[PDB]
RNA sequence: AGCUAGUUGGUGGGGUAAUGGCCCACCAAGGCGACGACGGGUAGCCGGUCUGAGAGGAUGGCCGGCCACAGGGGCACUGAGACACGGGCCCCACUCCUACGGGAGGCAGCAGUUAGGAAUCUUCCGCAAUGGGCGCAAGCCUGACGGAGCGACGCCGCUUGGAGGAAGAAGCCCUUCGGGGUGUAAACUCCUGAACCCGGGACGAAACCCCCGACGAGGGGACUGACGGUACCGGGGUAAUAGCGCCGGCCAACUCCGUGCCAGCAGCCGCGGUAAUACGGAGGGCGCGAGCGUUACCCGGAUUCACUGGGCGUAAAGGGCGUGUAGGCGGCCUGGGGCGUCCCAUGUGAAAGACCACGGCUCAACCGUGGGGGAGCGUGGGAUACGCUCAGGCUAGACG
């Protein structure tokens, strides 16, 4: 299935993850189909994370199964916030 | 690592004063004013006339030696100032001139380049805030060191502060004298800076 | 967009089939001349419609056979059995400088 | 001469000689030293120069040079070869590499230690 | 056989600038009658013409000079010092709008066949049209 | 580092105290016979032990080497000019408390013409660089309680080299005693 | 270092040999391959197959060694 | 240099998720080839990387994709998906037991063992983060991964002090005997304080979970650390590893002793046979520096395979000539078509890199964010100068 995950990149200590949308049977820094989205652990920028929504929306809307942590990531953006 | 060895030496070597320890080899002590030859037994002989690579090679270690740098970390620098685009050589020397000990040695913090270094290894100097302590820290202009809270009020400081009242400072930098602090204003060009070093030469000796 | 091509029948001897010599002229990747350089194409026709000597449109088509992936689209021009009689001419030398 | 011409058969691109076979362009191959001996060099230079035909890993039986004011190797010394040439002699294209093996660093060296591997002498 | 007219043309020129002689003849064609004024605009020659030798139609090509060199190998100075044609026929060189050549850095000129006329470099670069680049003139 | 550390009944054995026979594995070269095991704080330590104890040991042995052939002129000579033929032999034996003793055994049985030469003994399996020395050496490859690997086999049967595998000291030392031969 | 380990012994030249060198039976032993001194070449001093020369042999092969003394 | 016999096409059927010579029956006799087939060798391929002014040239390590193989070969089964790395069956090869009838195996997973070999790590800790799978869930599993260990194997960062301080100690070295060199170097004064010890001490980890809200959005709660008591901060606190190459020209840097075409060096010219700026040492220098040199390969210089940008009277090089096929190439004018060619637009050209900008790790490497570029390739429109093609004419080529 299509899933919204997070991809580690970046240093041993310095992790960085990129808020993504992949299939699940792929490498955790495989081929993925779009960047959504980026996320810093360890808060060390100002813009520390940030994902585009609108994107994240269609995605979901196809249906885009996100991961547990990916899926917080996007509710503290403001993705599945309604009015 | 550092050269680290016999300084006035090199001076020597080049036969125009390098100023490699502030005092001394300003006074008549450098051994360019009581001795101007070369190092060691051929010194004194008969100098012949030096290749076209030589003289080249000559010039960037004379630079090398007052900037007080380890080769390979110039190599890179020159490198860097290659992919920037503008003048190569005076970018390249305002790059250099931007390594915090450079700076730290312009703003009169310490009297020579290497105890500059030292000084700023030792936790002595402040960049906005954080006690900086490695000297290939490259400053971009508009910015503050200071000498720091806990080694304001130790001695050599204070002589070279001595030293720089009175006497001022080039026009990238401002200092206060008062408080121990310096600002690194505008970045050094090379017209500002009336340096023996021709940097084309460096350049050319680079280039193959 | 199907890869349609423009190229001529060369050769009927085959049920159902039609031989089609297409000229491509490209351009070498490192001297910079234009090469007119050749390749045979196997077509489908299911009439024999087509015959020898006739340029006609060819589209890249599901395959009818091992390398038969070609449909025949229309006839373009019909009688220009020069470039057929030249490569004709080619294969007959082809023969000669074997032994 | 034409661009047509090149066009038809190409730059026969340089096929560029390996200067030495020592097998794989391996930087340095173990061997076993057959037969030690000495050779008359060539044509301008005069020395009884000291040799040693070599067995490899690889399967070659060649001749060697042995660099360092005399050698301990024996009859069935185990050495590793440098490749490199010497201009003097014939059938020669490779150093023994002195400080391995079997073949000693070269005893009272102090200036040019680490091409013949003699180690750093005790100072007074 | 004659075998590329335009080339055969600059060539000529090119003879008649070493000998220093004030005009030649080259046979007639549009696309070399444009070249010529071109040439005649930039400033390489001094002037052309259309005429007719025997029964063929024909160009004349007023060549020009520049001042007499005073003192050793006191030929006057040349104008056209160097022409190429670049886009030799089965070798035809195209160039598009980015890699259109500054040949000597704005001095030297190519002259180009474009969709929108033969023309010169920097119309080229103008226009944003690239194309055939047949000669180099320096 | 200590990896594996097994008993006689065939036991996994994860800790071991004082006094049991331990297999253990995590050495990096094979320890002679009776060397006494220590312990070390860390590893750079030992590794600097281990570089001490071979200054030690190799320079010393180096000097004991330089002091032979003194004499060039006439000694050498005498000892380059060689009057009774050597036979030149390599072991390869199972443990370092076999290969010794079989050493032991066959220093003695040399008062005939034919001298025994031992030049490369180890402990373990033959392989293809020792058929490439024996080539090289004109030597005999003989085994005691290590069988030979199939390749290594193959290759001594085909290149000709002498390959011996053997169950006890007495019939290897029987084998060695048809090796001096004597033409007549 | 400067190794002198070499044996300086005489022989009677026998046979004409190459490159610039006398097969020269010794005293001590066999014919040997056994080549000029540079020194002779220099003074151009030429060797019959029949001198008493001496031989400098260096130990590590005696196959090779060198023809010393004038005659 | 010819290759082909399911081989090339057909009709019918089988088989497939599906086309197809994938397979079979039958008819036909084709198909490919010098625009390089078939054969041999070689080789995973690329995004890239290294080099290079560029064009190119070499390489495909790590990282990313795709393929292929899981001792060798063959083949199916089950399923969404395998012809199935830690499933199956079978033959062979090999290792392992056997009560000789038979079974067990497969590290090209991490670690490790050997063996080859110049040479390559730890039988490490952890599910904490991310991701995987299963599960309502807790949670279980995870040698993916996160980290730690070892290796100067790369690359970067810092230390081996700094400030004084002789018209110049000793030591050593040369000298023309005055002197010079090492060298402000040292010693010695002053100052700082890696190491080191204490005191604390992380960011990374806020969720899934529970409760209120409808099990939605939303609100609060709580737990959860291998790294690691590490990074890092606060206090103290020692002056605290310098090595290697070379020093005749290239090529930076020179003297003396010893040696005597010997011993040696050498990448090339070549140095060495009694005053060697080329050998061994010593001083002195110079280059770099926790590294430096040697070796091996690759590119560069090498415009020594030349497209950009080489030539062929005598240097290596014009075939011995003729006719002629492919092929390549082509006069002038007028008109179309618009294949090349150019252009505009768009789509692609993934990410990582490379480039620019800023930002994080005390700097830098490293990484992150954003941006631009990017040959090529498709699609749509346009342009017709120049090739291409069609049509018409011309007379300078050529032929009669
Ligand atoms: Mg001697
Ligand atoms: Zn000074």
């Amino acid at each position: 299935m299509v899933k919204i995950r997070l991809a580690r990149f970046g240093s041993k200590h310095n992790p960085h993850y990129r808020i993504v949308v992949t299939d699940a049977r792929r490498k955790r820094d495989g081929k993925y189909i779009e960047k959504i989205g980026y996320y810093d652990p360890r808060k060390t920028t100002p813009d520390w994370l940030k994902v585009d929504v609108e994107r994240a929306r269609y995605w979901l809307s196809v249906g885009a199964q996100p991961t547990d942590t990916a899926r917080r990531l996007l509710r503290q953006a403001g993705v599945f916030r309604q009015e | 690592g550092r050269y680290i060895g016999p300084v006035c030496r090199l001076c020597r070597r080049e036969g125009v004063k390098l100023y490699l320890k502030g005092e001394r080899c300003y006074s008549p002590k450098c051994a360019m004013e009581r001795r101007p030859y070369p190092p060691g037994q051929h010194g004194q002989k008969r100098a012949r006339r030096p290749s076209d690579y030589a003289v080249r090679l000559r010039e960037k270690q004379k630079l090398r030696r007052i900037y007080g740098i380890s080769e390979r970390q110039f190599r890179n620098l020159f490198e860097e100032a290659s992919k920037k685009k503008g003048v190569t050589g005076s970018v390249f020397l305002g790059l250099l001139e931007s390594r915090l000990d450079n700076v730290v040695y312009r703003l009169g913090f310490a009297v020579s380049r290497r105890q500059a270094r030292q000084l700023v290894r030792h936790g002595h100097i402040t960049v906005n805030g954080r006690r900086v302590d490695l000297p290939s820290y490259r400053v971009r202009p508009g910015d503050e060191i200071a000498v720091a809270e806990k080694s304001r009020n130790l001695e050599l400081i204070r002589q070279n502060l001595e030293a720089m009242k009175g006497r001022k400072v080039g026009p990238w930098l401002s200092l206060d004298v008062e408080g121990m602090k310096g600002k690194f204003l505008r970045l050094p060009d090379r017209e500002d800076l009336a340096l023996p070093v021709n940097e084309q030469l460096v350049i050319e000796f680079y280039s193959r | 967009p199907k890869k349609v091509l423009t190229g001529v029948v060369v050769s009927d001897k085959m049920q159902k089939t039609v031989t089609v010599l297409v000229e491509r002229q490209f351009p070498h990747p490192l001297y910079g001349k234009v090469i007119k350089r050749s390749k045979k194409y196997l077509a489908h026709d299911p009439e024999e419609k087509y015959k020898l000597g006739d340029v006609v449109e060819i589209i890249e088509s599901r395959p009818i056979s091992k390398r038969k992936r070609f449909r025949v689209l229309r006839l373009v021009e019909s009688g220009r059995m020069d470039l057929v009689e030249k490569y004709l001419i080619r294969r007959q030398n082809y023969e000669s400088l074997s032994k | 001469p034409t661009i047509n011409q090149l066009v038809r058969k190409g730059r026969e691109k340089v096929r560029k000689k390996s200067k030495v076979p020592a097998l794989k362009g391996a930087p340095f191959r173990r061997g076993v030293c057959t037969v030690v001996r000495t050779v008359t060099p060539k044509k301008p230079n005069s020395a009884l120069r000291k040799v040693a035909k070599v067995r490899l890993t690889s399967g070659y039986e060649v001749t060697a040079y042995i660099p360092g004011e005399g050698h301990n190797l024996q009859e069935h010394s185990v050495v590793l070869i440098r490749g490199g040439r010497v201009k003097d002699l014939p059938g020669v294209r490779y150093h023994i590499v002195r400080g391995v093996y079997d073949a000693a660093g070269v005893k009272d060296r102090k200036k040019s230690r680490s091409k013949y591997g003699t180690k750093k002498p005790k100072e007074a | 056989m004659l075998t590329d007219p335009i080339a055969d043309m600059l060539t000529r020129i090119r003879n008649a600038t070493r000998v220093y002689k004030e005009s030649t003849d080259v046979p007639a064609s549009r696309f070399k009658e444009e070249i010529l004024r071109i040439l005649a605009r930039e400033g390489f020659i001094k002037g052309y013409e259309r005429v007719d030798v025997d029964g063929k139609p024909y160009l004349r090509v007023y060549l020009k000079y520049g001042p007499r060199r005073q003192g050793p190998d006191p030929r006057p100075e040349q104008v056209i010092h160097h022409i190429r044609r670049i886009s030799k026929p089965g070798r035809r060189v195209y160039v598009g709008v980015k890699e259109i050549p500054r040949v000597r850095r704005g001095l030297g000129i190519a002259i180009l066949s474009t969709s929108k006329g033969v023309l010169t470099d920097r119309e080229a670069r103008k226009l944003g049209v690239g194309g055939e680049l047949i000669c180099e003139v320096w | 580092r200590i990896r594996a550390m097994m008993d006689a009944d065939g036991n996994q054995r994860k800790e071991a105290g004082p006094g049991s026979a331990v297999q253990v594995l995590g050495f990096q070269e094979l320890p002679h016979a009776g060397d006494v095991v220590e312990w070390v704080p860390d590893l750079e330590a030992a590794k600097e032990i281990a570089e001490e104890r071979k200054e030690e040991r190799k320079a010393r042995e180096e000097e004991e080497k330089a002091r032979r052939p003194r004499t060039m002129a006439e000694l050498l000579r005498a000892m380059q000019e060689e009057g009774r033929k050597e036979l030149n032999l390599i072991l390869r034996a199972d443990t370092q408390g076999s290969l010794e003793a079989i050493q032991h055994i066959l220093a003695r049985e040399s008062t005939e013409d034919v001298k025994i030469n031992i030049l490369l003994a180890q402990v373990g399996a033959p392989t293809e660089s020792d058929v490439l020395l024996a080539q090289t050496a004109n030597a005999a490859i003989l085994a005691f309680g290590v069988n030979p690997p199939g390749s290594v086999k193959k290759k001594a049967e085909e290149k000709g080299v002498l390959l011996k595998t053997f169950r006890i000291i007495y019939d290897l030392v029987d084998e060695v005693r048809n090796m001096v031969k004597g033409q007549r | 270092a400067k190794e002198k380990d070499t044996i300086r012994t005489e022989g009677v030249v026998t046979e004409a040999l190459p490159n610039a060198t006398f097969r020269v039976k010794l005293d001590s032993g066999p014919e040997i391959l056994a080549y000029i001194s540079g020194k002779m070449r220099m003074h151009y001093i030429r060797i019959l197959p029949g001198d008493r020369v001496v031989v400098e042999i260096t130990p590590y092969d005696p196959t090779r060694g060198r023809i010393v003394y004038r005659k």
